[PDB]
């Protein structure tokens, strides 16, 4: 709705900082997974003898 | 994306590998400790005299 | 007719982004860590991976905890059977209990 | 004025809440930095991948704006060689295990050496001890042991 | 429209704050898991009950 | 007050998520005390000789 957007533009920059917070959380999740699992520099494998 | 180079160690039940030399390596780690201190007055900010 | 919760969540303006690393890549990383731990001991976490027999690695671990390695080398089959039974027990406990 | 007061109060409360969350994160990083100063710099750490990558030797602090910088000195093995190994040495019906080291062989002769560096030595009774006989250990080999 | 805008803005701000606190807790757990992967899997730990 | 309850009902589900947050904190405190102190499985006691 255009009238709701025009009234919402009066409230400042709350949407931008909410988007910034959610973007920081979303980047931080990938950083967490990368710093937990990607600890080895090479992809090793087991020889076929067991 | 590529996770890394493929490697296959030559495992055997009577084979070992022992280093014969070394390197001395210096690395760098950076950690934040403190941030900038702030102080806000309500009457000057909201109202302004 | 049966509308999903995810359909309304997407339709109302809320979007869930996919993760950067898929589960196949996570399983590949875990497989690389397991292969390095099994075939090289602790040497793959401090430089290049160095091969060693697994019994001698286990003797190194026992010397680490304070037990002489002749305790392993004279009781290797018993320790192997105990480890295999423990892995079977943790599989059974994971399959049975859902909490 | 009441409308403006409500809006500015909401903005200031949002700023204070974000500052509290960031202060909690900064305090967690500062506690980690204090632990690293106590363990890397003031001593030697046996924890793997703490105090840098490799075998930790020394660390040095360096100052920085709003933080600290650690220079971790570590020991990394460089050039390895393939060898043939064995868990024990059978000599005169006795099983000889190394005291602190590992049995290696250059193809013909057997030597005992330390694990993190190749410094081979003659297998004597000073660096090996006796426990049991030769028909229990899997992978035992036949060799002589020098007696001084 | 202004009443509805204020209500939905308050709801979205509450959701973002709760997600930020949950993200801090999840990041603490991920740092613990990264330390456990560095010390348990990649070596042998002398710390009791670690 | 019945009129205040009827007017408060129009604001949605703030009360339930506030109660959920406080209940989570209350459970977390008992979990903290249990994981700090209850590390032993049996109650050992000192012999009468001191
Ligand atoms: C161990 O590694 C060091 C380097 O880390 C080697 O030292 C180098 O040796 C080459 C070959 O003579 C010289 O050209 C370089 O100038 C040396 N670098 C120095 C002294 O910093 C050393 O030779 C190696 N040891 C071996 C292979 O036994
Ligand atoms: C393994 O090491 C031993 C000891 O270093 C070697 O034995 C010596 O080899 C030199 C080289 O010809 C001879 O001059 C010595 O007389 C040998 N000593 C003895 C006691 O026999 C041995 O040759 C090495 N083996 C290989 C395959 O390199
Ligand atoms: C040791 O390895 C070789 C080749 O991989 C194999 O033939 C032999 O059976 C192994 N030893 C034992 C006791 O299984
Ligand atoms: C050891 O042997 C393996 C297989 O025989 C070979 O690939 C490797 O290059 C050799 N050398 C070292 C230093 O690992
Ligand atoms: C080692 O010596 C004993 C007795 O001399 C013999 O029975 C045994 O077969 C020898 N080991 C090997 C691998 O030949």
């Amino acid at each position: 709705s255009t009238e709701c957007s025009n009234l919402l533009l009066q409230y400042g920059s709350f949407c931008t900082q909410l988007k910034r917070a959610l973007t920081g959380i979303a980047v931080e999740q990938d950083k967490n997974t990368q710093e937990v699992f990607a600890q080895v520099k090479q992809i090793y494998k087991t020889p076929p003898i067991k | 994306m590529s996770l890394g180079a493929e490697n296959s160690v030559a495992y055997s039940n009577n084979s070992i590998a022992i280093p014969t030399n070394f390197t001395i390596s210096v690395t760098t780690e950076i950690l934040p400790v403190s941030m900038t201190k702030t102080s806000v007055d309500c009457t000057m900010y909201i109202c302004g005299d | 007719a049966a509308r999903d919760l995810i359909c309304a969540q997407k339709f109302n303006g809320l979007t869930v982004l996919p993760p950067l690393l898929t589960d196949e890549m996570i399983a590949q990383y875990t497989s690389a860590l397991l292969a390095g731990t099994i075939t090289s001991g602790w040497t793959f976490g401090a430089g290049a991976a160095l091969q060693i027999p697994f019994a001698m690695q286990m003797a190194y671990r026992f010397n680490g905890i304070g037990v002489t390695q002749n305790v392993l080398y004279e009781n290797q089959k018993l320790i192997a059977n105990q480890f295999n039974s423990a892995i079977g027990k943790i599989q059974d406990s994971l399959s049975s209990t859902a909490s | 004025i009441d409308r403006l007061i409500t809006g500015r109060l909401q903005s200031l409360q949002t700023y204070v809440t974000q500052q509290l969350i960031r202060a909690a994160e900064i305090r967690a990083s500062a506690n980690l930095a204090a632990t690293k100063m106590s363990e890397c710099v003031l001593g030697q750490s046996k924890r793997v991948d703490f105090c840098g990558k490799g075998y930790h030797l020394m660390s040095f602090p360096q100052s920085a704006p709003h933080g600290v910088v650690f220079l971790h000195v570590t020991y990394v093995p460089a050039q390895e060689k393939n060898f043939t190994t064995a868990p024990a040495i059978c000599h005169d019906g006795k099983a000889h295990f190394p005291r602190e080291g590992v049995f290696v062989s250059n193809g013909t002769h057997w030597f005992v050496t330390q694990r993190n560096f190749y410094e081979p030595q003659i297998i004597t009774t000073d660096n090996t001890f006796v426990s049991g006989n030769c028909d229990v250990v899997i992978g035992i080999v036949n060799n002589t042991v020098y007696d001084p």
